[PDB]
């Protein structure tokens, strides 16, 4: 049964205290019972609530050491949670808003199938419930007709504060498309639009995104020239190649009789 | 999914993950394939205890995607828990795999002078003989000669006819059966001379044996040598249809010039 | 009263006696893996069946052939065919003697009977049939009240005869692959049976070891109707199983019956719908469209073109549905003509009174995927038009033309419209001019000579095809 | 073999072609084009 093993709930961790408790504890769940391949009384499934929810806590200890894999496989533990057998669970206060989080690193590691077994998943309670999820799939709908005109200003709605977290390699995926597509893609761009657009104004940021175009700046301009070199053409590779296709053409021709 | 849990450096948790996937590998099956070098590092561990059985169910995923043969390796370093079991569908299609291993291992190995053999291992020749108590619990003979010529060897071919009740009718059929099938005389005249010492092992003294092994393994001094035995005799029936069988059916040359012999 | 005795007498008769009788013929013609003349046939007539009428449905007077075809359910020398002419002769329980029902009541030892009677002597499409054909036409009574474990139960005697078949006889059946043909379409009545009330807990993992007596040893028609199972009741109970195949994805040796491999086609393409990869899935879903020509007037065909073009209208560009409005489809409103008719439109009030309004028939829909994306399909659509009518256009007329309030937004469109390729524009980053413009050499230089050798390689491969055709009289 | 899963779920049908640019388009067209000679 084990009384309450959070009673520093609002203490999570300073230290790693009750992250080696919680090692031990929920080594403790995996000698009782083992996971949920069992059809259960129902109270040994009341400690399986508990174990989800020490699970999201030790989520949380997993995004507050940034170990990604152990996260997001403490998170496919509690989606199993969720694909756990018995809908006839007990509802925990982050029931919708883990599937956010899911749905927030899911978008952000640029994962499309995975975003679509997201919205397939569950689908149905996605549209109205649970404002984290539709403020991310409206924010994905930002970022397919006008993405750069509402990312900080999402950012400006999270309350509940272990979104920027993810949003922050969301604005990774931002610097990198910066990198790919305000440059080497156009003419030339004076230096104010990348001072809107690259924030901080003048960092070793916007210069290393500058210089990692593989190309040097002149005052307050950043021109985008010196690209798709010589119109190639391929001038008779072709010509052969595809001759050594009516080889095997021939060849076919060969089969047959 | 319930396999990237592993990070651990005790294996209880691995033991409690492969107790969880003899119970759930019934929807799963997909995920190992991406576990695979997981499968290989927990495999070469030595110490870890968990390395015969992750062969074990290495050998059932690839087996359902289609990787047979290094499900046939994991079968042979799978221990004494592969061993352990001989009565389902799975294990008869992979026996019949490992045998099919073992017999196109035979007949490669059969055409070597006198060794420079590939390594036969242990575990598909003691299968061989396990079937062969198989075939003594059956007390099947013609499946016990079909194992024992699928060997292609004189090994458990010799322990059928190292059986009881024996009958010679049907050991001296199977001559005809080996006379019309073994493509080469590397074996097929060994077999024939190893089944005519099988018959002077019978004790009636026997004379179809050497009747037939004369005239195809073309013996001059064992004609000359069951004369002797004619010396020791004294019959006439003892020197009459087998000097007929030879006399209207051999070389033209053999008689005429083993007869000074 | 006297008219509903002649008819089942006479169409009975000549299903079992054909099928009997040339079922011994098929199985002592000793080699036929393609033959089977009067297997597809008696599935064309239990198809039929299902339209017909039935074993018995109950046809007023008593339902008796239940108590008639499989007592003495044995099939000795051959005074056991005079067994079934007395069971022909015996067909008048309903008009001549004491009228006994045994549906639904003495089925279970019925049930027991084809066991309860002597030796089977290799023919197992005849007790197949009598452990399908009795209680799955009486699906078609639909109570599914206490009877569904009935249905279930001659099913467990298939699975009797699965017993039978792949425990039984062991050298070379061949009508192991006319009992797939039986087995696939009673799991269709195990959908028919637990799918109305629960999920198929037995055949899940049996569904996986029923492909695995079916994998590679005896795999023939199993593999891809059980893989309709496992694409069929694996969409409404959830994914991720379409990609358990994708290490182990195994299709068949040659293509099957041209409704089986149609709808397989279709059923593959409605899944790569939700993995929104749209270029394998315009021609697997053209061809399942296109060889599937045989529905019920009812429709059926305008069920798989409405779930199948919703992608298709979401490639950016469709042709109009013009080709396929059908009146019951008209009352049905079961793709929307409307939807298209607003896709060749720029609108948004009344594309998004076609979403609000009629998020009732988007219940039927259950593709909600298409919105978020295909209003970015609507301003898609309406760039792609002015950008293909215009030679050069400015931000200045399209960015507040379709009201995006700013140059930027426009950019940011036209960014991803290069991005994917559809326009060749260029914006100077200057005084806010898009100083768009078009490629050139639109000439027969080097494009079509290089998609000759896709035009040829289709052109060969269907000279092959002709020589594979040619291949099997 | 027709079913499997779904037994459970000259007319103006060729004028409907440039009926897509008569419905939502042009319908007031020499009311406009028309009035081209005195508008301006």
């Amino acid at each position: 049964m084990y009384e309450q093993l959070k009673g520093e709930w609002n203490r999570k961790s300073p230290n790693l205290s009750k992250c080696g408790e919680e090692l031990g504890r929920l080594k403790l769940v995996l000698l009782e019972l083992n996971f949920l391949p069992t059809t259960g009384t129902k109270l040994t499934k009341q400690q399986l609530i508990l174990a989800r929810d020490i699970l999201e806590i030790g989520a949380q200890w997993s995004i507050l050491r940034k170990d990604i894999p152990s996260f997001e496989r403490y998170m496919a533990q509690l989606k199993c949670y969720y694909f756990d057998y018995k809908e006839q669970l007990p509802e925990s206060a982050y029931m919708h808003q883990l599937l956010g989080l899911n749905l927030l690193f899911l978008l952000s590691q640029n994962r499309v199938a995975e975003f679509h077994t997201e919205l397939e998943r569950l689908p149905a309670k996605d549209i109205q419930t649970n404002v984290y999820i539709k403020h991310p799939v409206s924010l994905e709908q930002y970022l397919m007709e006008g993405s750069y005109n509402k990312v900080f200003l999402a950012k400006g709605n999270i309350p509940a504060e272990s979104y920027t977290f993810f949003i922050d390699i969301l604005l990774d995926t931002i610097r990198d498309e910066i990198a790919g597509c305000i440059e080497k893609a156009y003419e030339k761009i004076l230096f104010t639009e990348a001072t809107r657009i690259l924030f901080f104004n003048t960092p070793k940021k916007m210069t290393d995104y500058a210089k990692k175009r593989g190309w040097v700046l002149g005052p307050n301009n950043y021109y985008s020239f010196a690209s798709q070199q010589q119109k190639p053409e391929d001038t008779t590779i072709p010509s052969t190649e595809l001759a050594k296709q009516v080889i095997e053409y021939a060849r076919q021709l060969e089969m047959i009789v | 999914g319930i396999i990237s849990l592993l990070d651990e450096d005790e294996p209880q948790l691995k033991e409690f993950a492969l107790h969880k996937l003899n119970a759930v590998v019934n929807d799963f099956w997909a995920e190992i394939s991406e576990s695979v070098d997981k499968i290989e590092v927990l495999y070469e561990d030595e110490g870890f205890r968990s390395r015969q059985f992750a062969a074990l169910v290495a050998s059932k995923v690839f087996y359902h995607l289609g990787a047979f043969e290094e499900s046939l390796n994991y079968a042979l370093g799978a221990g004494d828990l592969f061993n352990v079991n001989d009565n389902s569908e799975y294990v008869e299609t992979i026996i019949a795999k490992c045998i099919d291993h073992y017999t196109k291992q035979c007949v490669e190995n059969a055409d070597l002078p006198e060794g420079e053999k590939k390594p036969i291992d242990q575990r598909l020749e003691g299968i061989v003989n396990k079937m062969f108590q198989r075939c003594l619990d059956d007390h099947k003979y013609k499946q016990a000669i079909g194992i024992a010529l699928e060997t292609r060897r004189l090994d458990v071919f010799e322990k059928t006819i190292l059986e009881s009740n024996d009958v010679p009718g049907m050991l001296a059929y199977s001559l005809k059966l080996c006379m019309s099938l073994m493509q080469n005389k590397q074996f097929r005249n060994k077999v024939l001379r190893v089944l005519v010492k099988i018959y002077m092992n019978l004790e009636k003294p026997d004379f179809i044996n050497v009747c037939q092994c004369l005239i195809f393994l073309d013996d001059p001094q064992a004609v000359s040598d069951i004369l002797e035995k004619l010396v020791k005799e004294d019959n006439l029936l003892m020197a009459y249809q087998i000097c007929f069988d030879l006399y209207e059916s051999a070389s033209q040359q053999f008689l005429s010039s083993v007869i000074q012999n | 009263e006297p008219p509903p005795p002649p008819a089942p007498q006479d169409v009975e008769m000549k299903e079992e006696a054909a099928t009997g009788g040339g079922s011994t013929g098929e199985a002592d013609g000793k080699t036929a893996a393609a033959a089977a003349e009067h297997s597809q046939r008696e599935l064309d007539t239990v198809t039929l069946e299902d339209i017909k009428e039935h074993v018995k449905q109950l046809e007023k007077a008593v339902s008796g052939k239940e108590p008639r075809f499989v007592l003495r359910a044995l099939r000795m020398l051959p005074s056991t065919s005079r067994r079934l002419n007395h069971y022909v002769l015996y067909k008048a329980v309903q008009g001549f003697f004491t009228s006994n029902n045994a549906t639904r009541d003495f089925l279970l030892p019925f049930l027991e009977e084809p066991m309860d009677t002597e030796a089977d002597l290799q023919f197992r499409p005849r007790t197949g049939k009598a452990a399908s054909t009795p209680l799955l036409p009486e699906v078609e009574a639909y109570l599914q009240l206490l009877v569904v474990i009935f249905m279930m139960n001659s099913k467990r005697y298939k699975e009797a005869q699965k017993i039978s078949d792949d425990l039984m006889q062991k050298i070379s059946t061949q009508n192991r692959r006319a009992l797939d043909l039986v087995a696939a379409k009673c799991y269709y009545y195990h959908a028919r049976v637990y799918e109305f009330l629960d999920k198929l807990d037995v055949v899940r993992s049996f569904l996986h070891a029923r492909l695995r007596t079916a994998t590679l040893r005896h795999d023939a028609d199993g593999q891809a109707t059980l893989l309709n199972l496992l694409l069929r009741n694996y969409l409404h109970y959830s994914l991720y199983d379409q990609a358990e195949k994708l290490v182990s994805k195994s299709v068949f040796p040659e293509q099957a019956n041209n409704n089986e491999w149609a709808r397989y086609l279709y059923y593959t393409g409605r899944i790569k719908a939700i993995q929104l990869e749209y270029s394998e899935a315009r021609r697997t879903m053209t061809n399942a469209l296109r060889k599937a020509p045989q529905h019920t007037a009812v429709g059926f065909k305008q069920t798989v073109h409405k779930l199948l073009i919703v992608v298709e209208l979401l490639l950016g560009e469709i042709p109009d549905r013009l080709q396929f409005r059908q009146p019951s489809l008209k009352r049905s409103l079961m793709p929307y003509f409307l939807l298209t008719q607003a896709v060749r439109t720029g609108n948004l009030a009344k594309f998004n009174q076609v979403l609000d309004q009629f998020g009732e028939k988007f219940q039927a829909d259950g593709t909600y995927t298409l919105i978020i994306r295909l209003r970015h399909n609507v301003i898609k659509t309406g760039v792609r038009m002015i950008s293909l009518s215009y030679s050069r256009i400015s931000l200045a007329d399209i960015a507040q033309k379709l009201q995006l309030d700013s140059p930027e937004d426009a950019e940011f469109i036209v960014a991803k419209a290069i991005r994917d390729g559809v326009i060749e524009a260029s914006i100077n980053h200057e005084k806010g001019y898009v100083q768009s413009k078009e490629m050139i050499d639109i000439y027969s230089t080097r494009e079509p000579q290089l998609a000759f050798h896709q035009r040829i390689s289709f052109c060969l491969d269907i000279h092959n095809m002709s020589v594979k055709a040619m291949r099997f009289p | 073999m027709s079913e499997k899963k779904q037994p459970v779920d000259e007319d103006n049908w060729d004028d409907d072609n440039v009926e897509d640019d008569f419905s939502n388009q042009l319908r007031a067209e020499l009311e406009k084009h028309g009035y081209k000679m005195e508008t301006s």
